């Protein structure tokens, strides 16, 4: 065989284009630990050495033992090992799908907010033609009667003590 | 490999004791009449070589 052990893999090229290095440094483990499961996959084929039964027939006076061992070898076939991690991986995949849907929704909301802010700043009156009240309408911090005052109403003339 | 080694060891042991028993029986196989016959045959072979000059 050697199909899904020796001559298959997953494309890591698209994997490295998203990971933010220190945020996803476990990918350095994931590309390496799975490579260990590739390194043992370099070994371990289905049939590592076919048995030359003719050689044992020639090398033994009684070839009935060779025929019996050949019949016992052909009568035994090992199947694929049992799996119990498939349901766990499917559950993790479903939880990932829910979290990705939530994160996409939050990204859509943030994109809509950023596009609204960009459009509002594009549509603002330029500062050359801006009266001091249109500036205070577009920037509603202003300076009010129930507000921390100063003769130089600045970003740090009050409190800060 | 175990079956091959076991059969080869038994064959080697069988060959060794067969050879030793053959040597012992050949040393026990000599009779004076056959000794005289072999001596006469050796003399005849020596005379035949004497003819071939």
């Amino acid at each position: 065989a050697s199909k899904r052990i020796a001559r298959s893999s997953i494309d890591w090229a698209k994997m490295a284009e998203s990971v933010p290095e220190s945020q996803k440094a476990m990918y350095n483990q994931f590309k390496a630990k799975s490579d260990g499961y590739i390194r043992k996959a370099l070994s371990y084929p289905e049939q590592p050495s076919p048995i030359n039964w003719e050689h044992y027939r020639k090398s033994l006076t009684n070839p009935a033992m060779v025929d019996a061992f050949k019949k016992q070898y052909e009568a035994l076939k090992v199947p694929y090992p049992e799996d119990k991690v498939s349901s766990q991986i499917d559950a993790q995949e479903a939880e990932a799908k829910k979290e990705i849907t939530k994160f996409i929704q939050e990204s859509r909301g943030r994109i809509e907010n950023y596009k609204a802010e960009l459009g509002k700043l594009g549509q603002m009156i330029p500062f050359e033609h801006m009266t001091l009240e249109d500036f205070f309408e577009a920037f509603p911090e202003k300076v009010l009667n129930p507000d921390p005052p100063s003769p130089n109403v600045k970003k740090k003339p009050f409190k800060n003590n | 490999d175990y079956h091959l080694e076991t059969e080869r060891a038994q064959r080697q042991i069988k060959q060794k004791n067969m050879v030793d028993w053959i040597v012992r029986n050949v040393m026990k196989s000599i009779t004076p009449e056959q000794e005289r016959l072999m001596l006469s045959k050796c003399i005849s072979d020596l005379k035949a070589m004497s003819i071939k000059a």
